[PDB]
This record gives C-alpha cells, structure tokens and sequence, in this order.
RNA sequence: GCCGGGCGUGGAAUGCGAGUGCCUAGUGGGCCACUUUUGGUAAGCAGAACUGGCGCUGCGGGAUGAACCGAACGCCGGGU
RNA sequence: CCCAUACCCGGCCGUCGCUGGCAGUCGGCAGAGCGAGAAAGAGAGGGACGCUACGCCGCGACGAGUAGGAGGGCCGCUGCGGUGAGCCUUGAAGCCUAGGGCGCGGGCCCGGGUGGAGCCGCCGCAGGUGCAGAUCUUGGUGGUAGUAGCAAAU
C-alpha cells in the first residue's frame, strides 16, 4: 500500500485538437515536429493554442494589433495571432503590417493588403521563421465574451456587480427587494 | 423519531481534502475602507504630481551624474585539485596533451 | 426546484397546448398551391398586368 | 508438412476458463455471458473469498500474443478469391479463413488459390 | 471574543482606534478580515521585531566581512548535535545512585 | 442522436444515476417556481435579488414606437458614407464639408463615444449630445438637426 | 502618495510543481472504538468533543463475527 | 519454525506521467553520427524492418470502491445514405451442438446438423436499441399428484 492521493494525477489539457478539420490538423503535423525538434519556446506556444477551443483563442480587432504593433521596440517584426483578425471599423489609418493568422475576414485583408501589408498563413510562417525569430505573438481578450459578466460571486452578495441571468430587463424584472433600499434591504 | 442533533464529527477530513488555504497574498492591496478624508486628500497628492515633474527629471539626471563622477574618481589536497584541474573538460585540454606523448 | 443558477423561467405550457399543435408539414403543399392559384389567375386576365392594380 | 508462421513464440495464457456470470448455473433464464453483479450485498461483486471471479483487465493477454491462434497465426475472415490477395505480403503470419456462407463451388477456388500464394486456410476442406 | 489572541496588520488610522486585517478560519476557509478596534484594545507585536534586527546584523555583516572576504554565515541553523568533549572526574569519583525503598506514605 | 447520450451508458445501472436513497421522486420540491419565498428563499436571493416587489409607475398602452430613437457614436460616424467620400474630403482643398445624414442610414440621435479623423462634416441628425456636438465643432464640422 | 538609484550568501529544517475559472451529480436517516464528556441505577441507552474506522472493503488473525489486531486489493512465479 | 492480496526481485496487462523519442527511409548528386557530468559549430573563407503520425517506440511510477461522474468500445439490436465488380437454391435468415478457436470482457469467428430465401462487412446517419426481479404484462409448463377427492335425502 502507497500513502499516495490518486485524485488529480491525470492533468487535464488538450493534447490534439478536437476539431477534425484536416487543414487544422494538417498545421498541427507541422508544429509538433517544429516545436518537439527546436528549441524554440515559441513553437511550444503556438502549437498549444492550435489545440484550444474556439472561445479560448478569441477574435483580435485589426485595431488592438494596430495598437500592440505601435509600441517601441517593434515596426519591423512579424504579428502572429492563433485565433481570427476580424476588422475594425472605427480605426481610420492602416499601417503597412505582416501578419501571420489562422483566419482573416474579408473585410480585413482588403483593408490590410490595401496598405501595402501582407498576410501569411501558419505553412509560410514556418517557412520564413521556423523558431519564430522577429515576431510579436498576440492573443485576442480572452474574458471578452458576454459569459463573463455572469461569472463570480453571485449578485445579491455585497459588493458582487455581476451581471444576473434574466429573461428581459425592464422596471419589473429585478428591480425590487433584493435592490432597494426602501424596499427590505439591498447589497 | 428523533434524530441526531448536531455534529461535526467528518467535517475537519472535509476540510483539508482540498486543503484550508490562506487568503490569496497580494501586493497593492485596495483602499476601500480608509478614512475618507485621508483618502480624499491623498487622491489630491495624485492629481498634482505632474506639477514637480520638472524638477523630478532635472534633480534625476544630475543624481545619476552624481554616483557617475563617483565611480570613475574609483575607476583539500593539492593532488586531488591537480587531476581536478586536468579532468575539467575545457580549462584541461592544454593539460591532459602530455599524455599524448606518454604513451609515445 | 431551481438549480445554482438560472433564469427564473415562465413557459405558457399549463394549458393542454398538446390538443392545438398546428404543425407545418403542408407548407410546401400550400406553396405549390398559392403558386399554381397565381399563375392560374394571371392566365385568366392574360394582357392585364398580374400584380393587379 | 503445412504452412510454419515466422515465429513460433509460447502463448501464455493468464486464464483459461471462461467468466461465467454470477448464478448462471442456478437459473436458465439467467445465461452464461458475464454482467457485471451491482447488488448492494452481492458477494461477488466484493471479492469474498471463494466466489466467481470478476474480469479485470490484468487478465489481459501479452501483446505479443494477442489473438494468436495455437498455429502461430492470426486469422482473417476472407468472402472470396480477391480478398486473398490482399494477404499475399502478410504471408507469415495471417492465415485466411473462408465465411461460412460461401458456397461450396467457390470454396474450391481459394483453397487451391490460397495455395498458389503459400496463404495457410484454418477450414481448407469444409463443405467437401 | 473571536480575535482576542489573534494577530493582525494595521491598515487603516483614524482618531481613536486602527483598522486592522485579521486571518479568521471559518469552517475549511481562511478569511482576511477588516475590523476596527480601539486603541486599548491593542499592542505593538514584539514577533517581527526579532526578525528586523537579525535584518540588521545580516545587513552589518554583509557589508563586513565583505572586503575582508571572510565569508560569514548567515542564515540561522538548528541546534546542532553537540561536539566531541572531555570530561574531567579530577579527584572525586562519582557517586552511586541507587533507587530508595518504599515506604507507605499515608 | 441517442447512441451518444447518457442513457446508453446507464443500462445496467439500477438506480439509472439518480441515487438508491434519494430516489427520482415526481416534485420532491414543488412544481416551477414554487416556493420562492419560502424553501426557495436562499436560491431566489442569492441569484435573483429584486424578484419580489413591484418599482416605478405604470405605463397602461404603451407603443414602443413612439419611445423609438436608434443612437450612433462618432466612432463610426464615418462608417455611414462611402470611402470615397471620406477620401474625397481629406484631399479637397476648397474645404467643403461632406453631409453625413443619419436618418437616412436609421439613426435618430448621435453619442460622442469616440474619436473623429480632423476634417470636417455636417452632420444632418434629429438629436444631438452635448459632447456629441462639442466633437464636432472641435473637428471644424456642424451639427444640423432636422425633423 | 509618487518618482530615481543602490544593494542577491534567495537569509531556519524537511518535503513538494503550482495557480485559477466554469459546469456539476450524488448526499443532507448514519453507526462504532481509544481518550475527554452530559443526563441516567444502568443499558448492545440518550447526547456531545477529538482522531481513526465501518458505511463504500476484500485479505491474514481473533473457532464464529459490519467496526477489534495486522494489512488495504491489476494477473502470476520466487523470497520474506 | 509456519503464512496475507502486506514488503522485496522478476514476468505480463492497463492507467497516468515524462505536455518523452521518431518526418533522418538525409545512399556513387552516397559516407552509415549525436549516451554526452560541464553556456555553445563533426560550419564556411550494392545496403533488413519501419512512419493506419488518430501511427510506432522508450523510460518511470501506480491499480480497493457503493451513490455518483467521465472516457473507450474492431460490444450488441433495428432502419437509412454510401461503399464492398460483397455473400446466396453447389443452400440466406433462424435454431441445435460432448466440435475447433479468439477476446480481460461485452461478444465473435469457424466445423457439423437442421432449415428453405434472403443476408452481411466497412464509413456515416437515425432510434420505440440490450432485462432476472417491478405481489410486472401475455402465453406456456412443472412440483404438489395419480394426491385431495367422485360420502345429504334407506
């Protein structure tokens, strides 16, 4: 017998994409060499967000990369995000940049490519920076979904502004007791 | 039919199989709380710390000049640690040639 | 009995809905005929233009 | 003077009866094939000593060996003549076994097929 | 009653008493509580006082010893097995002892 | 699709996962929303505070048409136009203004949420914010309302 | 409260990868023993505290045995 | 001195961990390597096997379980879209079996017998899909048992 406590002995984390789409799975061939091969951290990085959920590699804004991509040291490396650029339409100008996506929306490469930028997929990454040297790798807000709103301390708990599940709002939907002062208590 | 009352006879074992952890550390800690007028004047000490920020850079840069002119006026057997010496694989390699030529 | 949390639920099902159920299974039969009663009218009034007026 | 597989290694067998379901020989209405006992008092089901003894998977048989036949061979069930010669490079070690529901005319055309590719038959000469 | 004994840091100064961050174990939970005592009610811990001035002789000592390069030990250790002696029966010998005999005391 | 579902796997499996001492039972608790205020209480105030009680005036025949007013921040003032336009503007040198005309796209009132590209605009709206309009002028532009 | 700078022998021992968020079933009749302990003449009685058990658990021993003593279990050979 | 499912050594199975290794099968356009205690370059001026990568391989540690949860089923049933130049009156389904076997198991594959007209494999889809129990439902059959009994009114 072993004084041992078998009950979290098994981590939980993706190991393969539970996705069967066969380009995906196509990239994750190519990763898997890359990043068990290299020394490279940054292949380690990549090919573990190939493997998350949809809701954990979230869209990035074209302006939020516009904005990561303004800081200093910076102007001439690679971006490189796992998840989606989707277009932002409340940004004006458009830098020249290089980016390197799973996915780019219609919208976005038109305005990306208009401004003498370039858009690279994962295979051409590999190819021009095989250990990921001169790249900025970005992630999407990942508590950005409205679910999070929800989540925490539950509301009617002091100080818990968390958001409740209710049908519609209105002046008769949870609006009373539990909110009022004048009517019993609030928090 | 009665029943039992009260116990917390399991409730110790309960406790500890996911451990009884303290408070989560934190440095920064909130101001919520503090007496509202140390509070109310310490928010006027933030909204006017730009007004010295001239001075801040200027005594800043001649307190870096200050330490710069300050460091320029400045600016068990010894057989044992012998084969140490010579089995060392880099600092040895000058070391363990003669033995090229004693074989020879 | 409410779980954790949720929605505080109303659904209108206290009636005997299950007696009026109206399913859609002749919609593509309805289709077909208002189609054929529409081209059947614009024959019958062939020069006239068959919006109506 | 039949067909020798490549290698012959020992089949060990970690069991050999079959798991006969709990009170299987006390009823007819209760068959041979094994469930699983889930009564609250079963004795079976907590291991008292001298009972029937429940499938683990420590019983498994070596990897090696697994679905070997006595012969040294892994069959492969075949319905006819172009199902053989799929097993023309597997030769050494997977024996062909023609369905049962194959005719006995077709039958004497891949038992003399089979032993033109050196593929050994388990049931060569069946219907007859 | 529930934190007379207990020890805190104090957060929070006005007038008269101090607000104060108390650990409070409730049922299999650790809460880092608020409260605000009055002065009376309270004293100067003398337990991290110990661990400051062990600060300052680590901090002495550092910069000592430093260009003399002697290398001095710092971090405290536990009370070590005893060394090797001799003891000395210089003349006496040692006496016998040997156990009483009983005798009802009642 | 029930060959996945959790029935498949609890054949066999007396109790069918609803436990031998506390048996799937019809309404152990009430039917609905039943007890909200009494063995209820905890869960109704604990996830839905304000459930209970009755806040504000009533409104008896209300039409949402009338209250109907779709508002638009300056961020995307400009998305309303063509590209053209807003290119067109930049380059002009005579200084004219293009007419951005909310009502026309679906927009009543006009929000200064965000930033504007410096140029100007007239915008042809039927409400305005204050700092909506403070915005505006500070570009060069003007607000119009209309009708 | 802010900036800026300098200090690393990582400042007791031992052990060990941690942190964190969702969704969530069953349960909400318990019982027993060492020690402490209340009512009771007492109880295989009623009620608590602490830990460990039984329940959910076979196995060696106590002839027998829910709980005692030893020891916890994949399927086997040898040893102890 | 005796022996437990405990401990030690060894075999095998599985799980977990290393988020381990393998695209280098780099061949007369050839050169056969990365087990090595020590931040980093064998740097230029005719030849077995293998690698369904959802695969294959190597090390370690570990394995009780009701209520309950999850995963994997080349487990099983019925129908549907594909597919097997599938099977079948030279005998399908079904049923029987002291026959031969496979799988830890759910189960399955052969042989023999009976039978007389349909059936199955694989990739997907769908569900009225798996029984020992419910004083379960319907039907059938036992033991009791050649027993109680076939004795009111001459």
């Amino acid at each position: 017998g072993v004084d041992i406590r078998h009950n979290k002995d098994r981590k939980v984390r993706r190991k393969e994409p539970k996705s069967q789409d066969i380009y995906l799975r196509l990239l994750v061939k190519l990763y898997r060499f890359l990043a068990r091969r290299t020394n490279s951290t940054f292949n380690q990085v990549v090919l573990k967000r190939l493997f998350m959920s949809r809701t954990n590699r979230p869209p990035l804004s074209l302006s939020r990369m516009i904005r990561k991509m303004k800081l200093p040291g910076r102007e001439n490396k690679t971006a490189v995000v796992v998840g989606t650029v989707t277009d932002d339409v409340r940004v004006q100008e458009v830098p020249k940049l290089k980016v390197c996506a799973l996915r780019v929306t219609s919208r976005a490469r038109s305005r990306i490519l208009k401004a003498g930028g370039k858009i690279l997929t994962f295979d051409q990454l590999a190819l021009d920076s095989p250990k990921g040297r001169g790249t900025v790798l970005l992630s999407g807000p990942r508590k950005g979904r409205e679910v999070y709103r929800h989540f925490g301390k539950a509301p009617g708990t002091p100080h818990s502004h968390t958001k409740p599940y209710v049908r519609s709002k209105g002046r008769k939907f949870e609006r009373a007791r539990g909110r009022r002062a004048s009517r019993g208590y609030k928090n | 039919a009665k029943s039992k009352n009260h116990t917390t006879h399991n409730q110790s074992r309960k406790w500890h199989r996911n451990g009884i952890k303290k408070p989560r550390s934190q440095r920064y800690e909130s101001l919520k709380g503090v007496d509202p007028k140390f509070l109310r004047n310490m928010r006027f000490a933030k909204k006017h710390n730009k007004k010295g920020l001239k001075k801040m850079q200027a005594n800043n840069a001649k307190a870096m000049a200050a330490r710069a002119e300050a460091i320029k006026a400045l600016v068990v057997s010894r057989k044992l640690h012998r084969l140490a010496y010579i089995a060392h694989p880099k600092l040895g390699r000058r070391a363990r040639a003669r033995i090229a030529r004693g074989l020879r | 009995a409410p779980s954790r949390n949720g929605m505080i639920l109303k659904p209108h099902f206290h009636k005997d809905w299950q007696r009026r159920v109206a399913t859609w299974f002749n919609q593509p039969a309805r289709k077909i005929r208002r189609r054929k009663a529409r081209q059947a009218r614009a024959r019958r009034i062939a020069p006239r233009p068959a919006a109506g007026p | 003077a039949a067909l020798r597989p490549l290698v012959k290694p020992k089949i060990v067998k970690k069991r050999t009866k079959k798991f006969i379901r709990h009170q299987s020989d006390r009823y007819v209405k209760i068959k041979r094939n094994w469930r699983k006992p889930r009564g609250i008092d079963n004795r079976v089901r907590r291991r008292f000593k001298g009972q029937i003894l429940m499938p683990n998977i420590g019983y498994g048989s070596n990897k090696k060996t697994k679905h070997m036949l006595p012969s040294g061979f892994r069959k492969f069930l075949v319905h006819n003549v172009k199902e053989l010669e799929v097993l023309l490079m597997c030769n050494k070690s997977y024996c062909a076994e023609i369905a049962h529901n194959v005719s006995s005319k077709n039958r004497k055309a891949i038992v003399e097929r089979a032993a033109q590719l050196a593929i050994r038959v388990t049931n060569p000469n069946a219907r007859l | 009653k529930c934190y007379h004994g207990k020890t805190g840091r104090v957060y929070n100064v006005t007038q008269h008493a101090v607000g104060i961050v108390v650990n409070k174990q409730v049922k299999g939970k650790i809460l880092a509580k608020r409260i605000n005592v009055r002065i009376e009610h309270i004293k100067h811990s003398k337990s991290r006082d110990s661990f400051l001035k062990r600060v300052k002789e680590n901090d002495q000592k550092k910069k000592e010893a430093k260009e003399k390069g002697t290398w001095v030990q710092l971090k405290r250790q536990p009370a070590p097995p005893r060394e090797a002696h001799f003891v000395r029966t210089n003349g006496k010998e040692p006496e016998l002892l040997e156990p009483i005999p009983y005798e009802f005391m009642a | 699709p029930s060959r996945l579902r959790k029935t498949r796997k609890l054949r066999g499996h007396v109790s069918h996962g609803h436990g031998r001492i506390g048996k799937h039972r019809k309404h152990p608790g009430g039917r609905g929303n039943a007890g909200g205020m009494h063995h209820h209480r905890i869960n109704f105030d604990k996830y839905h505070p304000g459930y209970f009680g009755k806040v504000g005036m009533r409104h008896y025949h209300l039409k949402r048409n009338q209250s109907f007013c779709p508002t638009v921040n300056l961020d995307k003032l400009w998305t309303l136009v063509s590209e053209q336009t807003r290119v067109n503007a930049a380059k002009n040198k005579t200084g004219a203004a293009p007419i951005i005309d909310v009502v026309r796209s679906g927009y009543y009132k006009v929000l200064g949420k965000g930033k504007l590209p410096k140029q100007p605009v007239i915008v042809k709206a039927k409400f305005f914010s204050r700092r909506a309009e403070e915005k505006i002028k500070g570009v060069g532009g003007a607000c119009v309302l209309v009708a």
